[PDB]
């Protein structure tokens, strides 16, 4: 029952370890293996990881009847670690100044396994290269140029980072000093307010009230120390003028 | 302006009433802001010492060059030098009970956390009490357990503080 498209859930990202590997061929045209017999090159690797070892395969004279007179290049995966590769290779052939001329690609990423080998039949025609107009073989040596691209599909990602918290740097300023009034907590030095008693501190009415200060130090600090009389202002907003001085707000 | 009064209190020192000291050094301060905004200190004022020996005390038990923030912070209401050297200034709020301070100071330190000393972190946070870094350490080396395992301070904290070791597994479990 139903059965569509299965989803990933991850984006589609991938690797691609491209590396290359030069192949020179002496004496070419000496080598004289007739049809069907192979010339197999040396172990290259990539060099990220040794696990893969490649080496490339030419076959003078085409393999089959179909590239009688072609060259046969193909590209053979020795050694791989129980697992498929996926890579993708194009051969050319470098010529006496120094610019590849029969580069042939492979359009897809293709997969190998160990002993499996994929390359193109039919790189070059024969006479083509042993033209000596070309100059395809420079001092009677052929030159292979291999460039391979292993593909990985691989998933690197990374989760939740966490921000550096938290908020509410709370204040509560006002608390303090409301409690310096509400329970009057021990002062040192009595108010009057016509005749009524209020009691109240030093420092405080020092620093916020310049008038307050100089009443406090001069003249009056060596005697009279603990009372003064504020004989001058009704008590019901002296109450407000003196919870504004210490609370910062007036309700 | 508010900061500035209350802070010339402090460095003009403005006939203070009782006698600090901090290893020997001199330094001269009120009683009532002390008592109002550090609990510990007003449970201290006033029970068997004002009676004696109201004008000496001694307090040998912090360095001087974070006590002078602490007791700008007490009057002025404000410390800027914090976020430098706020370690100790954490150990400081947190012996006197000053619970603002303590956050400030548990802010500051956690917006400096490394992998390459989250267990002194952590260490501090549960010797000076602490809960909101506690958690924040936590979460952080649950997060950066791929790296902090190879430093050398996880494993003194592991052969030191076991259920530290313990308290973090837990929270990680499920």
């Amino acid at each position: 029952s139903s059965g569509p498209v299965a989803e990933s859930r991850c984006y589609t990202q991938i690797k691609v370890v491209k590396f290359s590997y030069m192949w020179t061929i002496n004496n070419f045209s000496f080598c004289r293996e007739e049809m069907g017999e192979v010339i197999k090159s040396s172990t290259f690797s990539s060099g990220a990881n040794d696990k893969l070892k490649w080496c490339l395969r030419v076959n003078p004279k085409g393999l089959d009847e179909e590239s009688k007179d072609y060259l046969s290049l193909y590209l053979l995966l020795v050694s791989c670690p129980k697992s498929e590769v996926r890579a993708k290779f194009k051969f050319s052939i470098l010529n006496a100044k120094g610019e590849e001329t029969k580069a042939m690609e492979s359009q897809r990423a293709y997969r190998f396994v160990q002993g499996k080998d994929w390359g193109f039949k039919k790189f070059i025609r024969r006479d083509f290269l042993l033209d000596e107009a070309n100059g395809l073989l420079p001092d009677d040596k052929l030159t292979l140029f291999c460039e391979v691209s292993v593909v990985q599909d691989s998933v690197n990602i990374s989760g939740q980072n966490t921000m550096n918290m938290v908020k509410v740097p709370e204040c509560r300023l006002a608390d303090e000093l409301g409690g310096l009034w509400e329970n009057s907590r021990f002062t040192d030095c009595c108010l009057c307010v016509a005749g009524q008693e209020f009691q109240a501190h030093k420092a405080i009415l020092a620093a916020r009230s310049p008038v307050f200060s100089a009443m406090f130090e001069h003249e009056m600090e060596e005697s009279k120390k603990n009372r003064v009389e504020i004989n001058d202002v009704e008590p019901e907003v002296f109450k407000e003028m003196m919870c504004f001085i210490y609370t910062g707000k007036a309700p | 302006r508010l900061a500035d009064e209350l802070g010339g209190l402090w460095e003009n020192s403005r006939f203070t009433d009782c006698c600090l000291c901090v290893a020997g050094q001199e330094f001269q301060a009120h009683k009532a802001i002390l008592a109002a905004r550090s609990p510990v200190f007003s449970a201290m004022f006033e029970h068997e010492m004002e009676e004696s020996k109201k004008n000496r005390v001694e307090i040998n038990d912090v360095e001087p060059e974070v006590f002078k923030e602490m007791m700008c912070f007490i009057y002025t209401g404000k410390a800027p030098n914090l976020d430098k050297m706020a370690d100790d200034l954490l150990a400081a709020a947190d012996k006197y009970a000053l619970e603002r301070l303590k956050v400030m100071c548990e802010d500051a330190l956690c917006s400096n956390l490394s992998v390459e000393n989250a267990a002194e972190i952590l260490i501090l946070a549960d010797l000076h009490s602490a809960d909101q870094l506690k958690t924040q350490a936590v979460d952080f080396i649950n997060y950066h357990a791929s790296d902090v395992l190879e430093t050398s301070g996880w494993k003194s904290m592991v052969v030191s503080h076991p259920h530290l070791v313990a308290e973090a597994y837990r929270s990680l479990a499920s």
